[PDB]
């Protein structure tokens, strides 16, 4: 049963990782966002 | 004349210590000897012989970094007493370090810190050095605070706190730790000042374009500033500043006196002497967001006061002229009910590099605390470090099991509420 | 700051038996007993694990502990079998069985004082004795039901003191006997109260690394006891040699257990490299840090991938920077999610100690509260279900004095402890 | 190996103070 | 014997040895 | 300071030379009775054991006395049997038959006399005596009625003086006549009223050390003597030697004995560790203090668990720190108050000598008043009343001269003699 099991929760941690790099470039465009309103 | 005792409590305020300590033999001329082949008095003090021992107290309630001192490279130069240390740590738990560990050796270190005052004449107050995280460095250095206060007046107290990083951090109990001493660093500490790593982290990765430092370069640059900022009342200078006339600077109200500090130029000599090093640039550099030792953004939060330490050869005209572009410009925006903002305090005694370090020896260094309103942003992010931690029930059992009330952290969230609650008042505009 | 050393059964009596000869190798003790190494800091904490004798050696604080005196006699003749006292080497006349009651309450009884005795008489040469370590196998019945018993009976008057029970659990296709069920089930519901940490073992995840990670041609059990006293030395590592960030068996405790029953951790050690592949390999925090979560180079016969991690913590060995370590357990957290509970974040811990083991430049012990471990008491608990309800094998048992109720309430504890793994994963904020 | 304590070491504490 | 059925003794002597002599580290 | 010595018996005239013989060593004399030794310290105060001669020769103070000849024929072939003076080998020429009254009543009367005026004879020689010692065992004929037949004799003349007697009384796992209750329970009351305070050995106690502390497959009676002597040689370490904190017999009754009758002790030693443990042992006395108070290393067949001590004493010889000695006396005081007396605080004694036996680095003579003598005395009496009363043996006695009210009146006099234990053990302040 871990055939799929095995693979299917590999696939789940990769796309649960790379959509953690996206929430760590949305941080990255919050932060902008933030010192765009600042220095302008 | 003039001194201070240094207190050092925990692994981190240790190893501070031990860097700081270094940093002073090493500028003042004295070898781990004790001797040198009276502006130190502030301090080491003489001993019949002619031998200078530091005027300094370590705590720690394991004794693998005490006895690591004991037996580092300053056998001769640290007393054997005032390096007390006890048998077993309070492993990050502050009920431990405040009530049922810290409580067999807080007796004897206030006998010791009687045993170094009496010996001074004019102590001018207790230069505290740990990291509120850890667990002794929160609950022992919390007692012996309060315990200071108490037996001693309204002296000067100045607590350098290494305060749990936004999330670079290496503990779990951390926000526990930070909010929960928290308390004393409010009541029984004249100043507090910032000590987050993130901020040393990414300096060090930049200016000083060094891959491989770690807790040995940062407790170094820490206490570079130290030196930089106790440095007025041990070296002779155009404007003497003792702890009292800044830190009555520094504070306008009782409750808000948490400081964030600086340090400039820090940088290697590659790129350090390619450049002309004036004082515009290294004044600009000091307010620039990336180059400060602490991890915060002024540019949210609003400046309620600035001091600065000039230390070198700088001249009041080119102080008037930075400061002078520093109110000019318009993004480090101050308090309204507070026009000048500026106090200044000037040296000339050069900083010295010690051998083996990463900084370069600079003609001139300028340190900065200031008391902020963006200080409240790490407040408002260790209480959503903290609240979330204490929704369910985490990390409890070990505090109630070693002595806690369930609603003493319900209390100290309250407390840190009302922190930031003021800091946004204060901050509010008129 | 000391910590004295118990062996239970015959797996428990080799485990600790390799145990003190990393141990020995680390602080550069001759098999005589006399101190052979070339190193000052290498003596400041001698005394964690041995106690200086009148002639200048170094005896470990070791009690060994069994039914069988031929394991007694087979520790003995080991290689540094001549280092241990002749008075720890307490022992019975006729064994278990394998069987959990004799074990814990007829052989092992009569037995238990004299262990205690001795223990006692241990912690009092200590002058703090700070924790007790335990190596045993559930599987077997001395290792399983005495070895539980002597904390069980210490921790009625030892409240403040610290349990590394390291437990080596059976598994089905390990399958050695046939009342591994038995013997696990009567023992992990008292592992979960008498002891403050317990530590799991199973021989799959040991065979998978020696197998792919090692590709060691012949693995025997040396090498299986040599893979996992790596750990057993890497956890307290730090109280034994100077570091950057120090800890002890209390700090890994109070910062990996977030509710009291939650002490069930998982090892792994790094670095592991092949038998031809050292060179080419750089060692370096980098890849150190792809082989701390591994389900392949875990050596804990549970998927991690399969559960979350409540907490987690890594001691590391050697020069380092403290910048990169921090850096990559950032890293860890920041591309994982929804294997760390939310409602703690930054779970990881990092702990630094100066001084690496004797042929590596750095390297670092795995802890971690992970909920993989449910899957392990599960695939013994319905194995525990089938020989129950047929009654099978529960003679044997009752002959010598207990009772049904018992075997009832142990499978009751454990499938609430089960349940509350499983509500303690599936949490949401 | 067997180490016996002599009898040319025996003396009093009160003469290893006045020695 | 060494074994563990003479309780890992090296030689049997007469309590008149025994307490006339102290063993100590062979080294 | 001079103690005068006596054997009775078989047993006494055994072990009463191997405590010569282990005395003489430690004096430095030769068995033909010059002088070997290296040290003045033993010269200083030889006196208070052997006398000099106008030769030159150290004949030892003491008087052989039993009746049957073979054991005077035997000791006299002993490898020290010429250093004993030839007219102190007063013996019959029957055997007392195990019997009391052949020994107290008709034959030892007719003998005892020779062996009073030779014991006054000694005694009118030293300048003043300490007193008198006598070992012997209840358990044996002519040792038990014939030795409390001269302990009668010697108070009527020596009554300021200490009476330091050393019984041998058994048990019924190594009891080797079917007469110990008869010839016990007739002597317990000699030794009540007419010794100052009596410290006894127990045959089965020392079978427990030889077998589990010191682990000696082959221990013969020569094996058990010398141990008993370790004990008979220390009590008076510091009357033959200096010491730091010096003691002597009438030190130890006035610091034992609160009240009167409370005079029966049961004796321990230290160090006693075998010689595969001794490698692995650090002599020192912070571990020589639970050899001190360890069951298994007790000379007493009765636990010192069951009962509660009331006063003890140690004598310890070699170079200790008075200090880190005073502070273990204070520990285990208060590790175990409830072990000892409430109403009398620091029951344990410490007295501190300098010179220690031979080849000892440090040595202990542990002396102790426990109530856990109630249990064998309570357990002989009921032996002895299991014969009493079916008027069985006792036809030797009726017909040698022994009437019925005298044997009552002795089973009354352990009745009241036990009976104080426990209501002394039990008492609550
Ligand atoms: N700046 C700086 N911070 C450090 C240093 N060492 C440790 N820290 C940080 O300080 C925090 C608290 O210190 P701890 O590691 O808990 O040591 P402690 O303060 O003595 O507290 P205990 O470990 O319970 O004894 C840690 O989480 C570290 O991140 C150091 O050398 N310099
Ligand atoms: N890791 C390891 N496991 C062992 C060793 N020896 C035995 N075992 C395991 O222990 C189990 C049997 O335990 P057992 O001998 O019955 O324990 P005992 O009854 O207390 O002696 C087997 O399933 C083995 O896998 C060893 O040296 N190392
Ligand atoms: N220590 C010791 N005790 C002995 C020896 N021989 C006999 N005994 C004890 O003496 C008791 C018997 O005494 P017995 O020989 O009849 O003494 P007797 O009647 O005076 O000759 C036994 O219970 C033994 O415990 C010996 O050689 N050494
Ligand atoms: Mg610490
Ligand atoms: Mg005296």
């Amino acid at each position: 049963l871990c055939n799929k099991m095995c693979v299917l929760k590999r696939s789940l941690n990769a796309v649960k990782g790379k959509n953690t790099e996206l929430l760590k470039e949305i941080d990255r465009a919050n932060e902008e966002n933030r010192f765009i309103q600042q220095e302008g | 004349m003039r001194e201070a005792i240094c207190i050092h409590i925990g692994q981190a305020g240790c190893q501070v210590g031990n860097a700081c300590w270094e940093l002073f033999c090493l500028e003042h001329g004295i070898q781990p000897d004790g001797s040198m082949p009276d502006a130190f008095n502030t301090f080491f003090s003489e001993t019949g012989a002619g031998k200078h021992v530091p005027r300094c107290l370590f705590l720690d309630l394991e004794p693998t970094v005490v006895d690591e001192v004991r037996t580092g490279t300053y056998r001769q130069l640290f007393n054997p007493e005032q390096l007390v240390s006890g048998k077993e740590d309070a492993a990050n738990n502050y009920a431990r370090g405040h009530y049922t560990i810290g409580k067999e050796i807080v007796d004897l270190a206030l006998d010791r810190i009687r045993k170094l005052a009496d010996n001074c004449t004019g102590l001018q107050g207790f230069m505290v050095f740990h990291a509120v995280g850890g667990g002794t460095g929160s609950g022992l250095g919390a007692l012996l605070l309060e315990r200071l206060s108490v037996d001693y007046g309204k002296k000067s107290k100045l607590g350098y706190t290494v305060y749990p990083s936004p999330q670079v951090s290496t503990a779990v109990v951390e926000p526990y730790n930070c909010v929960l001493s928290t308390h004393s660093l409010l009541e029984h500490t004249d100043v507090a000042t910032m000590l987050d790593n993130e901020a040393i982290y990414d300096l060090t990765r930049r200016s000083l374009d060094i891959e491989r430092p770690s807790y040995t370069n940062v407790n170094r640059l820490i206490g570079q500033v130290v030196s930089s900022l106790t440095a007025s009342l041990r070296f002779d200078g155009a404007l003497n500043v003792d702890l009292t006339e800044f830190q009555t600077n520094l504070v306008p109200y009782p409750r808000i006196h948490f400081v964030l500090t600086s340090y400039a130029p820090v940088v290697s000599a590659e790129k350090a002497y390619h450049e002309q090093l004036s004082v515009a640039d290294i004044t600009n550099s000091v307010f620039e967001p990336a180059g400060m030792l602490t991890k915060c953004d002024p540019r949210h939060g609003k400046y309620m006061s600035c001091c600065l330490m000039y230390r070198g050869d700088v001249v009041p005209k080119d102080v008037n002229a930075a400061i002078a572009t520093i109110k000019t410009k318009r993004t480090i925006q101050f308090v309204d009910w507070c026009p000048t903002g500026f106090k200044c305090g000037i040296n000339y005694q050069p900083p010295t590099v010690v051998p083996g370090g990463d900084l370069a020896k600079v003609q001139r260094a300028v340190c900065m605390i200031a008391n902020s309103t963006a200080i409240a942003e790490v407040f408002a992010r260790i209480d959503h470090k903290f609240d979330l931690m204490y929704s369910k029930r985490a990390f409890v059992h070990w505090y109630v099991g070693e002595g806690m009330e369930e609603g003493e952290f319900s209390e100290a969230r309250e407390d840190l509420a009302a922190l930031e609650k003021d800091y946004e008042e204060v901050g509010a505009e008129s | 700051r000391e910590i004295v050393s118990c062996q239970a059964g015959q797996c428990g009596n080799q485990i600790g038996s390799k145990f003190w000869e990393v141990i020995s190798d680390e602080h550069g003790v001759d098999p005589t007993g006399t101190y052979q190494g070339d190193s000052d800091l290498q003596l400041e904490r001698i005394n964690v694990y041995f106690d200086e004798s009148s002639g200048g050696r170094y005896v470990p604080r070791a009690v060994l502990m069994d039914l069988e005196p031929g394991t007694m006699d087979s520790v003995r003749a080991g290689p540094y079998g001549q280092l241990f006292r002749p008075d720890n080497f307490i022992f019975g006349q006729s064994g278990a069985g394998n069987n959990w009651a004799k074990g814990h309450y007829t052989e092992g009884a009569e037995l238990i004082d004299s262990v205690l005795d001795v223990c006692r008489k241990e912690a009092e040469s200590c002058d703090c004795l700070q924790g007790f370590q335990l190596s045993h196998s559930l599987g077997g019945g001395t290792g399983s039901g005495m070895g539980t018993l002597l904390i069980s009976k210490l921790r009625e008057e030892y409240p403040d003191r610290i349990m590394m029970t390291f437990s080596v659990i059976p598994s089905p296709r390990v399958s050695d006997t046939v009342v591994e069920p038995y013997n696990t089930t009567l023992s992990v519901h008292q592992l979960v109260e008498n002891s403050d940490e317990s530590m799991c073992i199973d021989n799959e995840a040991l065979y998978d690394i020696c197998f792919r990670t090692l590709k060691l041609t012949t693995p025997t059990f040396g090498d299986l006891n040599h893979l996992v006293a790596a750990v057993m030395s890497g956890v307290t590592c730090c109280l034994r040699f100077p570091g950057q960030l120090n800890s002890d068996l209390r700090k890994l405790a109070v910062n990996l257990v977030p509710f009291p029953r939650l002490h069930f951790f998982m090892m792994g050690f790094a670095p592991l490299t092949s038998r031809g592949s050292q060179q080419y390999r750089g060692l370096s925090v980098a890849e150190l840090t792809q082989q701390m979560f591994d389900a392949k180079n875990m050596m804990q016969a549970a998927d991690p991938r399969h559960g979350r991690y409540l907490t987690a913590s890594a001691l590391f060995r050697g020069r380092m920077s403290t910048k990169e370590v921090d850096e990559q357990m950032l890293n860890v957290q920041n591309k994982n999610s929804s294997y760390f509970i939310e409602w703690i974040p930054n779970n990881i811990k990092s702990s630094i100690c100066d001084i690496p083991p004797k042929g590596l430049k750095m390297s670092v012990t795995f802890i971690g509260n992970n909920t993989c471990i449910q899957e392990m008491f599960r695939r013994v608990g319905e194995q525990f279900t089938g020989m129950f309800r047929r009654k099978a094998f529960l003679h044997w048992y009752t002959g010598e004095g207990m009772d049904e109720m018992e075997f009832t309430e142990a499978e009751s504890n454990m499938n609430d402890l089960v349940s509350e793994y499983q509500q303690y994963q599936d949490a949401t904020v | 190996t067997l180490h016996r304590h002599p009898t040319s070491a025996w003396e009093s504490t009160s003469h290893a103070a006045t020695r | 014997t060494g074994t563990t059925a003479s309780y890992f003794q090296t030689e049997q002597p007469t309590v008149r040895e025994l307490l006339s002599s102290w063993a100590q580290t062979a080294s």
